[PDB]
């Protein structure tokens, strides 16, 4: 079954660990295989892939990574993916001393958003879009990745996991420890990878919980109940927070135009209900003279 | 509780 | 926010046809039955109970019985270990913490081994080629009472009950849509509590009207009649609780006027 593979080398590591650029011998075809270890006395196979692997079957999208196939045994599962050249966050490092160009961003957003907007139209929530899992090929694309932490939600959505999203992409809600929280968690985290692709670093590279949200309320301002009813109702909200004038968002990343601005706010919103859906975000401004180049690898 | 008993 | 609200409505309504299970499997089944089933989902509702898990996965183990028992013969001394899988299954797909391999064991006084229960996982999943995310009545019941003049919460409650309660009866339910059986519940229970109707703005979003119900409406209202004289009783002990409002103690209303 492994049988139509050669292994060429170790391309990274995720929660099942072991991830291999592999080619099958007999159509050509490079492909990434994530290797899923059993050995019956566990507690069989993880909730994470049950969730990638039946999620990733429905969601059948040029911006998303796509599930070629599952190759069982009794002791090994593989998950054969359709393989890609580079990840974002590699890429973002080669860029130190040319800098990302503007199309190139345009596009990479508008192509994350559509992927975006199919997967919370088919009731799916990411829950960990960061730089490292957004890959990119040599024609242009960049396709969502790892729906390891992705999970089906309901509408309206129920409580989930709260232990969610790399930090330093993490919505205000999440932090403010909201029971509730939808769709907009995954437009923070492409705001945030938004703001990354301009500047070349992170928006809120914070180091505990509370550092990012200081983070966060230094550069947006302090929420109160006029930007963000309920706030001061939440858990973990604390009246005592640093109150901190809202900028002028020509600052947080000077080299926005107007339409470019006006986006990231949009996705920056505090409030989960005010903040731009994928959907509502493909039809913005920004988007006008948008078209799809190749980059430099 | 065992079934089908 | 409603914000993919009417997307996800029409991803479920085409995902339930694909998702449904075979109306026929029992016919087929030469070692198991109707009730047997019923009595196995019994058990799983008693067992959602006592694990405290969501509504949500008790309705997709189900699902997972049913089209696995599509295809799957399966002898009476192990239904039970299908069943169990089912909800560990259930779980893991839909649970922030799922009860581990072990408390599954356990449920069954250990009828069956760990190695087996994961080897029915496995082989589970193997049929369903992994396809776990079922549309259920629970998630159809769940946009239809964002429909409510306003929010009740009685309806809701005795939505789920009714919801609940054809899980238990394939004949006739297996041959009621999810999203049907949700509109016949949210109708029956809304009437029961308020005495009012399947409101004019679902007919718009579902394209379903008292008409096009009636045959499970039907047939739900006289599983609710009969409700205390089945021989499965442990959805009203569960609809008992304070957590669901004590529904399962209202009355079925007598008649329904259609
Ligand atoms: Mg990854």
């Amino acid at each position: 079954s492994m049988e139509n593979f050669q292994k060429v080398e170790k391309i990274g590591e995720g929660t099942y660990g072991v991830v291999y650029k592999a080619r099958n011998k007999l159509t050509g075809e490079v492909v990434a295989l994530k290797k899923i270890r059993l050995d019956t006395e566990t507690e069989g196979v993880p909730s994470t892939a049950i969730r990638e692997i039946s999620l990733l079957k429905e969601l059948n999208h040029p911006n998303i990574v796509k599930l070629l196939d599952v190759i069982h045994t009794e002791n090994k599962l593989y998950l054969v993916f359709e393989f890609l050249h580079q990840d974002l966050k590699k890429f973002m490092d080669a860029s130190a001393l040319t800098g990302i160009p503007l199309p190139l961003i345009k596009s990479y957003l508008f192509q994350l958003l559509q992927g975006l907007a199919f997967c919370h139209s088919h009731r799916v929530l990411h829950r960990d879009l960061k730089p490292q899992n957004l890959l990119i090929n040599t024609e242009g694309a960049i396709k969502l990745a790892d729906f390891g932490l992705a999970r089906a939600f309901g509408v309206p959505v129920r409580t989930y996991t709260h232990e969610v999203v790399t930090l330093w992409y993490r919505a205000p809600e999440i932090l403010l420890g909201c029971k509730y929280y939808s769709t907009a968690v995954d437009i923070w985290s492409l705001g945030c990878i938004f703001a990354e692709m301009v500047t070349r670093r992170a928006l809120f590279p914070g180091d505990s919980e509370i550092d990012q949200l200081f983070r966060i309320f230094r550069t947006l301002g302090t929420p109160d109940e006029v930007v963000w009813p309920g706030v001061t109702s939440m858990p973990d909200y604390k009246p005592s927070f640093p109150k901190w004038a809202r900028q002028d968002f020509s600052k947080v990343v000077p080299p926005l135009d107007e339409d470019g601005r006006s986006l990231l706010s949009q996705m920056l919103h505090y409030d989960p209900n005010k903040r731009i859906s994928a959907k509502a975000a493909l039809a913005h401004p920004f988007f006008q003279d948008v078209t799809k180049p190749v980059p430099h690898l | 509780r065992k079934l089908f008993d | 926010v409603p914000d993919y609200h009417e997307d996800i409505h029409t991803y479920l309504r085409e995902m339930e046809v694909k998702c449904k299970p075979k109306v026929g499997y029992m016919k087929k089944q030469p070692d198991i039955t109707n009730s047997m089933r019923a009595i196995l989902v019994d058990w799983l509702v008693e067992v959602g109970e006592e694990y405290k898990l969501q509504n949500e996965t008790l309705h997709l183990a189900v699902n997972y019985i049913d089209r696995f028992l599509s295809s799957m013969s399966v002898l009476r001394g192990k239904l039970q270990l299908v069943g169990t899988a089912a909800m560990l299954l259930a779980s893991k797909f839909e649970e922030i913490y799922p009860p581990e391999v072990a408390e599954f064991v356990y449920i069954t006084d250990d009828t069956y081994t760990k190695k087996q229960v994961l080897r029915m996982e496995h082989l589970v999943l193997k049929v369903l080629t992994f396809d776990l995310a079922a549309p259920t009545v629970n998630q159809f019941l769940t946009q239809y009472f964002l429909h409510q003049q306003p929010a009740n919460c009685k309806v809701e409650s005795l939505a789920m009950f009714l919801g609940e309660l054809s899980l238990i009866d394939a004949d006739p339910y297996l041959k009621y849509l999810p999203s049907v059986i949700a509109g016949a519940a949210f109708h029956l229970a809304l009437y029961t509590v308020t005495g009012q109707s399947w409101p004019e703005s679902l007919i718009r979003k579902t394209g379903y009207t008292l008409e096009s119900l009636k045959p499970c409406l039907m047939d739900l209202h006289q599983t609710y009649l009969k409700a205390p004289q089945h021989a499965q009783q442990s959805i009203r002990e569960k609809y008992k609780n304070s957590k669901y409002h004590g529904v399962s103690l209202l009355n079925p209303p007598e008649t329904l006027n259609l």
